[PDB]
């Protein structure tokens, strides 16, 4: 919610999307496609599950303690007992409580990150050739075909080949 | 067309889940995990700890020697499992500091009694009283024995026990508080009694009680349980004149995982690690709202009820 | 021209606050709250709470029945507050475990005394004392019986009381010990006396200590204040020869929230959830530092003196 | 400070501000004017109001307790009455320093990340007829009236109207 | 970690640098050469320096306590006593763990934004003579000596000088 | 060529350390610090503090007036280093509620001793035993008086001592409890004693114990110590007719900060802080794994081993 990606400019999710948490939708010359990406996806998992590895990991065994019920009426000794016993979950409780809500916290803002890293880094491959138009898409003034999509998928878009008739195409 | 269109999103769920964040309370995600155990399978299971069941007896019950706790002879356990049921049928007795004598006798683990030979001239041994009943005669505890006059005098017992062993030792004693003043002078002699247990290190000395009270299971005295420990080198001595409630031998002190604990939950052949008055729980969960006594590796008691922690995005719906 | 311009900003103040962060311990922003609770009124104030001024009574001597505390019977309390100036004024005494009865009776939260009738055969009963005047006359405590010979002689008293209500009952006995050999056969014959106060689970024996001590209020024997709890089905029993400061009936026993507190401040008439020593706070605020000891809906008690929560962004100005 | 928006590229605050947190400052060819943005003001609100409800909530409810001030010198009892006292203190003061520091630092950067927010959002609304001077202003070529800046202020401006004479003024 | 500066687009670090944590390296026509940044150096030093300061500043000070140690076996008041000592203990553990795992995830953040911020305001001042490259360089369409890098380095680049001959070389 | 180019980046090192974070545990950075200290010098360093190193004496054996814990007269600490090679070679002895006399004493940091007139008529002072050689004959502890009996008889002692200063006392007195029946009339002519010592506000009464023991150093009797705190105002009044170990004056009572401890570590002539049983750490790092037990200005005991704060920015390598 710090970058302003989702629930920003991306106004809603896909529910249609089934592969990976992050993916594209493009929209060509010969029909609409869809796909995932598995590089932040797996980012993202990598992170979520290295933190609930560190939260949930076993810390605690004790075997003999003191007295916790009671039964009569005795006086000074078990006040003070019950007045530890007392203080010791009070103070446990806080922790309990403060330790999730600074993780979710964190967990949204990381995976609000890599939408945003996914952005940027596309928008970086097009060089000089896409305008973005607000909204999340991209509108790119040259020509491709599905062959031109998979390149931009996986990272081998050349842009001195459509750069000529890209700045013909929005500049004029 | 001479363009395209190349747009980017993330996925979402009909119904994700609501968790607590540092600003806002209730936030969407589109997935997340419980982490407060609340729930117990309401049975304990008997591995890999030692659970030894104390049907009708209580620990005290079981370390004096009580006629129907005779099956509790040189036991060992893990976590000692007192019922609500549980009554004793014997000479009626009282424990001075009774919370101390049983969380030492829980914590170590074992009622191994090595008999000792004593020396008591003078006096008449193997008290009974009917009711104490063992079978169909009268009779007392197993670990104590009763000195009485023997025909017409009761001398002074004078007696000494050393410790070349290396090990503790634990000798479990007592004093008998009389009804009146003539059951006095027919057990013995002397119109007032006294009991001094030494050692190099410590002393203790106790005079009898004479007066009425009320009755429980037929008599109207009572009896006192006092202990001792002797560590490697030392030596007891014991003196008296009356009312002495003699031991017979001692009990072996060890260290380790060993506890007590009051529930009535049936035993299960399971394995779980954790154990609980309600039952053994999973710990697989960082923290636990089931009870806060707990014995084994258990998660931590907190007051709260459900805490969810978020493993997934925010679920932003078409 | 042929163009235009259009900035953005945000706001600043001319002067702000300054609050800690994570790295730096001075930084200047537009506005912040405060989180401490540093002040009190002065005065205690008695809503919502039941709050009971023992304006010269301590606790100890309203429930044994002292003369100038005759206005606390059969009161009830939320709160008692006992002042710096309390005083005795009756026959000199002494509670052992003094700590263990002021809490078990603070934390009950009543003084309601019912009458029982006890039947003590062959002594005299009704004892005063000129150290505890009550009015022109000699008197004594009013919750205590103090019995003497009758006329030569002092036989063994023996009684019992059972219980069959629900609730458990609180007695309240003592020994009294006199200062010479010659004033203990002048109302006791036997040249020594003994207690002997019993349940069906307990027993405590008390024997006079002869001597003589400080003068207080003109006197240099004492009196020792022992108590017992009698449970449902239970009975109690009393054995004595000499010595005994019998009771008179039983306070009842209750649980909720109550508890004394030691403070010298005023009482008000607002309303308020949180009262301290030095009078009630409001406790809006999540923390405080007036006093570690605290009745009721309180903040918590920190070290620090303020601690400022920042309610704006960073103030940077012209 | 992580977003580098408050005192970074943008040097200092206005002081003539006090209709909301943020807002626009024109200059135009027909004079100077002045506003406020009430969407990113009532984000920032809402939040810091939702933290503030979440820490000033009450909790504590205590009745029955131990002594905690005596007049004479008894011994083992008392010390660790006072031993227990004092760790539970000591125990709670840390706790209140701690969570003050965490949540003013997390206060700032989301301020921060508020007007980073609002400045991307405008520069993505003014497509390709604007430029970015570095300290916060945008410079438009193309000629505004007092009916072109509201536009940009509540979300309608049009680029296809002024697209052309904006490429001819900034290329040519 | 969250920006995607470091170990994002930037493929890794200099040991060559020896002045500075950040810096430029500038490829010319005549011959290669080497910098540091001192302002960003300082900022996150000082940061750094800061927090350092904050969690090693000196608070206890005890005098009198309770037996830790005991030799011989006496029950209730004893296991009380070590029950006391094992909660604080377990209880400061946990603190120590948690302080240094938060404050490690900060650094980190904070040390990747330094260098996108830099990043951004060198963008902001080669307003439209220079192109991204994408993978932290810039491609300069003018030609500079050792007195132009010199001037982007220490902020007094004019833009307006060389926008013609930059416009002439990128766009045709 | 008519072009440039300008890259940006940072630095990296050959060898960075790994640091723990929120998600990842074991991540590399260009340098760290360690937070947790977890080595001791060996030795205890005497300044700012002052160390008082008991060799051979406990602080109960200092505080009677053992033959060979002469030195210790008048003096005055910071941190009292009990030995474990201690022993005492007088009188046997022992002390109820050890701990707590202990504890009192030690926290008050003086053995400064104020001699006062006490005067007991019809008795002999100074007694003395072979079981406490004081260099080629017998004697006794240094701070106490054994009075027997004078002649043929031993009348009732009844002393009284007013504390008319403006600080507290403290008296240290106690009882003999005899091996026979025999020694006790040969002594005290009275077949039994009693010791009653009392203020204006408490009481303690002592009987003796008459019994055979294990032999220690010689002899089968023993000794009791007991104490009294006698606040300004007040007024101290023993009463005895039989087995009284009496005192020679008082101890001043102190407050500030002192503590005991015991260690084996040497002594050495640093300047430090922080004290531990194994020797004296600093303290510039806020935790610490050295020892639980510490005086001073220390830093906090952690279960955990290293704790690395990282201080530089993320290792990518070439
Ligand atoms: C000092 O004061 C105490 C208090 O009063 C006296 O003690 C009581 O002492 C009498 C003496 O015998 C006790 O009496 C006996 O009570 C038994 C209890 O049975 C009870 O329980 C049944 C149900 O289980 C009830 O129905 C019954 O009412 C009782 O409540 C009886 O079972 C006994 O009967 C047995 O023995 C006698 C022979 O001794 C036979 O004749 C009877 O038929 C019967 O078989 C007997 O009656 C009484 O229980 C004591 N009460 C308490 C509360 O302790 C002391 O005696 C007195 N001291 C002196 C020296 O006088
Ligand atoms: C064992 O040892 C103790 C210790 O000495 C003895 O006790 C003291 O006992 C005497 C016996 O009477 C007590 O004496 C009385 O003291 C009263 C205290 O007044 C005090 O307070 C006033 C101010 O309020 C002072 O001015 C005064 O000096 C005292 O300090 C006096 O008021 C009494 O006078 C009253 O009664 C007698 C008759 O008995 C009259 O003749 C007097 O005129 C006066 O009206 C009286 O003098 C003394 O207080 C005790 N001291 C303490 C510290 O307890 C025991 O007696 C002894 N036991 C045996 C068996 O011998
Ligand atoms: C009640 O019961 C107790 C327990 O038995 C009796 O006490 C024992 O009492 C005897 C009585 O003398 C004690 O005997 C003496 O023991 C000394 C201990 O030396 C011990 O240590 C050395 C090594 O240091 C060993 O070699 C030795 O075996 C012992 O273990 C001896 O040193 C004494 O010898 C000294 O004095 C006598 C004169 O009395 C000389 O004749 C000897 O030669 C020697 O010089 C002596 O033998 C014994 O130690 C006690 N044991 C314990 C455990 O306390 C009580 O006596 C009894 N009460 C009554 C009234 O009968
Ligand atoms: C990335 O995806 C593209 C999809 O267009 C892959 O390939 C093209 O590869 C096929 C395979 O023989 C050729 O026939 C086409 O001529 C290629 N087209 C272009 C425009 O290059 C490419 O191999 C993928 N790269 C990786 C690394 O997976
Ligand atoms: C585990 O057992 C404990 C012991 O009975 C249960 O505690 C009680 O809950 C009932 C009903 O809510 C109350 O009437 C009792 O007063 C509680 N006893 C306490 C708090 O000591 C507890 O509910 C059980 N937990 C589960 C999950 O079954
Ligand atoms: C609340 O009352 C307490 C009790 O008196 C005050 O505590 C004391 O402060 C004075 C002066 O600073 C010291 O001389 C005492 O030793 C303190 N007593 C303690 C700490 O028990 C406290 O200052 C009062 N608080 C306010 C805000 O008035
Ligand atoms: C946004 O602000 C603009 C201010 O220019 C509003 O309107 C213009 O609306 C008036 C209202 O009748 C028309 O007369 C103008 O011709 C409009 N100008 C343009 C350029 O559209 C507009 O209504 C506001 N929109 C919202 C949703 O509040
Ligand atoms: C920034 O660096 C530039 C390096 O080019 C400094 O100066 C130039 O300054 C020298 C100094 O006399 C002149 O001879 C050149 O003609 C300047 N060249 C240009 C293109 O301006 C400049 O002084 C530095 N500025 C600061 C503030 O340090
Ligand atoms: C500091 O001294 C303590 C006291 O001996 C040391 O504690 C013990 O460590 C040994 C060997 O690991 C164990 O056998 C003991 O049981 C430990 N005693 C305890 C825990 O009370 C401790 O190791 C010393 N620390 C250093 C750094 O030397
Ligand atoms: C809730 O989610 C489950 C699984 O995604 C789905 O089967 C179910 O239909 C959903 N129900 C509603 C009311 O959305
Ligand atoms: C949600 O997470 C749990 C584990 O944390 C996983 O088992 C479950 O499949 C996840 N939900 C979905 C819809 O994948
Ligand atoms: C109990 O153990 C002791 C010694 O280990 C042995 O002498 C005794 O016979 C055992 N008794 C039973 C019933 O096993
Ligand atoms: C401080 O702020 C208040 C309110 O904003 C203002 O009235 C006052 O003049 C200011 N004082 C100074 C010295 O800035
Ligand atoms: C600062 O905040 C408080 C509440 O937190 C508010 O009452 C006050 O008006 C604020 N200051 C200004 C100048 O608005
Ligand atoms: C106190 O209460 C009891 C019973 O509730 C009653 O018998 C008695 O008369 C009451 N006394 C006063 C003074 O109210
Ligand atoms: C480790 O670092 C030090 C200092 O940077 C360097 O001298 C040493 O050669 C390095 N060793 C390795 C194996 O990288
Ligand atoms: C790492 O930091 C420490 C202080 O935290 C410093 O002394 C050391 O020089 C640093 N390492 C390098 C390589 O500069
Ligand atoms: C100890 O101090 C007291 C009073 O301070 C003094 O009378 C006595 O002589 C001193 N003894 C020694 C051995 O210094």
């Amino acid at each position: 919610g710090l970058f302003g990606a989702i629930a920003g400019f991306i106004e809603n999710g896909w529910e249609g999307m089934i592969d990976g948490w992050y993916g594209f939708r493009h929209q060509n010359s010969e029909g609409t496609g869809q796909a995932a990406d598995l590089k932040s996806t797996q980012a993202a998992i990598d992170q979520i599950n290295g933190k609930l590895n560190r939260v949930i990991e076993k810390t605690n065994e004790k075997f003999h303690q003191i007295e916790k019920e009671f039964s009569e009426v005795e006086g000074r000794i078990q006040d003070l007992e019950k007045y530890v016993e007392d203080t010791k979950i009070d103070l446990w409780s806080y922790n309990a409580e403060l330790l999730v809500a600074l993780e979710n916290q964190h967990t949204i803002d990381l995976t609000d990150s890599e939408m945003n890293k996914l952005f940027e880094k596309t928008r970086r491959q097009l060089r000089e050739n896409a305008e973005e138009m607000g909204n999340g898409c991209f509108k790119i003034y040259h020509k491709c075909d599905n062959a031109c999509i998979e390149s931009i998928r996986n990272g081998t878009y050349d842009h001195d080949v459509y750069r000529d008739e890209a700045l013909n195409n929005r500049f004029q | 067309n001479s363009t395209a269109t190349l747009c980017l999103g993330h996925h979402a769920v009909p119904n994700g889940t609501l968790v607590k964040t540092i600003t806002d309370d209730q936030i969407e995600v589109t997935n997340a995990t419980e982490l407060v155990q609340s729930s117990s399978t309401g049975k304990i299971c008997n591995n890999p700890h030692r659970i030894l069941d104390g049907i009708d007896c209580t620990l005290i019950d079981a370390l004096l020697g009580d006629p129907h706790c005779d099956v509790f002879q040189n036991e060992t356990w893990d976590l000692f499992v007192e019922r609500s049921k549980a009554f004793s049928n014997c000479y009626p007795y009282d424990v001075p500091d009774y919370a101390s004598l049983r969380s030492l006798v829980a914590s170590s683990g074992t009622l191994e009694f090595i008999t000792e030979g004593f020396t008591w001239t003078g006096v008449t041994q193997n008290g009974g009283s009917n009711a104490c009943k063992r079978g169909p005669g009268s009779g007392f505890f197993s670990r104590l024995n009763w000195l009485t006059k023997s025909g017409s005098t009761y001398p002074v017992l004078n007696v000494t026990m050393p410790n070349n062993d290396n090990f503790d030792k634990l000798y479990i004693w007592g004093i008998h508080h009389p009804s009146t003043n003539q059951e006095q002078t027919s057990l013995y002699v002397q119109a007032s009694g006294r009991v001094t247990v030494s050692t190099r290190r410590s002393q203790q000395t106790i005079i009898p009680n004479i007066g009425s009270r009320p009755w429980v299971r037929g008599l109207s005295s009572r009896i006192s349980i006092y202990w001792t420990i002797v560590k490697p080198g030392d030596v007891l001595v014991i003196n008296s004149n009356g009312n002495l409630i003699a031991p017979r031998g001692y009990f072996k002190m060890r260290t380790g995982k060993s506890s007590i604990m009051r529930s009535d939950a049936p035993i299960d052949t399971c394995i779980s690690e954790c154990i609980t008055p309600n039952g053994s729980i999973p710990n697989d969960k960082p923290f636990q709202n089931v009870n806060k006594i707990t014995y084994g590796a258990c998660p931590k008691y907190v007051k709260q009820n459900t805490l969810k922690l978020a493993t997934g995005m925010r679920n932003v719906p078409e």
